[PDB]
């Protein structure tokens, strides 16, 4: 890899910067080379991953959705097979982010993770880029499988070994809701999802200290945001 | 559409 | 190039299709692949040309300037040579853009322009990436000059075949202004120039239609809200 | 910093 001669502290490092220079490219090139050094990360560490891969991969599903709505548009109306032809360059470099994450996790993160919060973080993760494949896949069964499987084990750990305003329990519960109402066709399971993990994360707020707390009802507003909309 | 996981901020 | 196989006619609509999806690193290479057919540009074409590269190099350059901020505290304070690396390696990017965009007006863009609209254009753009590399430079005083002369040319034809308010004569002042203030330390012929630009446009604008007249007159309040900056 | 020309909307 081309990082391979950098320091891992100096890839950290480096990644850094790059998020403060808004370079999330570089951030996710940093933070793969720091992966790829093959030492476990930390929770920053694990953060900064996400980070920047989450950058990078949102700003493609973003331009993807824009052309496939130019190229939905165009099959009802003059045509050319150019908004196909670059819809499908973009999807094809998404896909190819998504594999990348997904490469680093199998190779060998989730299998080296045995604390409850770097095993759950790792697993939402899988789901979370299988989600992003199933988002563009027409092979979209094993794919929206693969992710919910992932989000599964996830939660089954999470609940065990987390309190219910963990930020990781709640951030996972809310996207394997989104998972359901968005990739598989269940906004009732998203529904009650949301509902359960908002109440139980409630119940739970009395525990925490102030910044714990504005840690975690940050992140059920977004479930409460959600459940807005779908109801 | 839904709202997934923030980075924080 | 990657880009002489797809047609020309192609490139542009694809350039229109990644300004509409903010993938502007696409759209500059789609941009530079119609400039390599070797055919002139019109209007429309010479003005996605430079959206594209002013999207690539504006996100290079606020990049560079928040790595040359760190750095610059660091040198006053903790040390390591990451934050000089990695400003280095986003300067190295950004200066392989202006000489992308150098070169494609070189060969031969500017030399084929025979109408004052498009030689204008090409001249000004000429100046304003001999300005971006004056930027970061630090040698710096022949790519000053080079800035210098193309706007100098610029502004000679402009005076001459150009109303007052046309939106590149106005723009092309604008960015001489700007070199003067912040390139050249020559603030009081920055203020001269915006002063004199401002006032010879506003004596014209009642020549324009509504239409012409909103375009000329967004373009003279930048050099208003820098007046009230300068002075 | 002095405002610059800018892309048209
Ligand atoms: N440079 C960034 N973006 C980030 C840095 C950290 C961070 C992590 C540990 C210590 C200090 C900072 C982040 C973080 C933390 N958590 C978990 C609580 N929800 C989520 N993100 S994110
Ligand atoms: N797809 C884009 N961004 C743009 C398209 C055009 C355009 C140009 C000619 C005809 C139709 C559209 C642009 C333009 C025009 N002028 C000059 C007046 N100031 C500046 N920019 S910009
Ligand atoms: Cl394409
Ligand atoms: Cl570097
Ligand atoms: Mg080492
Ligand atoms: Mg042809």
């Amino acid at each position: 890899g081309a990082m391979g001669s950098m320091e891992r502290a100096s890839l950290i490092q480096k990644a850094k910067l790059a998020e403060q220079a808004e370079r999330y490219e570089d951030m996710a090139a940093f933070m793969k080379g720091a992966v790829e050094k093959g030492e476990e990360l930390s929770c920053e560490e694990r953060n900064l991953l996400s980070v920047a891969y989450k950058n990078v991969v949102g700003g493609q599903r973003a331009a993807w959705r824009v052309l496939s709505s130019i190229e939905q548009k165009s099959n009802e109306s003059e045509e050319g097979p150019e908004v196909r032809e670059y819809r499908e360059k973009v999807e094809t470099e998404l896909q190819g982010v998504c594999d990348t994450v997904l490469g680093l996790l199998d190779s060998h993160l989730i299998k080296e993770a045995g604390d409850a919060e770097s095993r759950v973080f790792y697993l939402k993760m899988k789901g979370d880029y299988y989600r992003y494949l199933a988002e563009v896949a027409t092979d979209k069964k094993r794919i929206i499988d693969s992710a919910r499987s992932a989000y599964q084990e996830a939660m089954d750990i999470s609940k065990k070994e987390m309190p219910p305003t963990n930020p990781i329990r709640l951030g996972l519960a809310l996207n394997f809701s989104v998972f359901h109402y968005e990739i598989a066709n269940s906004p009732e399971e998203a529904i009650s999802l949301a509902k359960t993990t908002f109440d139980e994360a409630m119940a739970d707020l009395h525990t925490l200290s102030e910044d714990s707390y504005k840690d975690s009802t940050l992140i059920m507003q977004l479930l409460r945001d959600n459940l807005t909309l779908w109801t | 559409r839904s709202l997934s996981e923030r980075l924080m901020q």
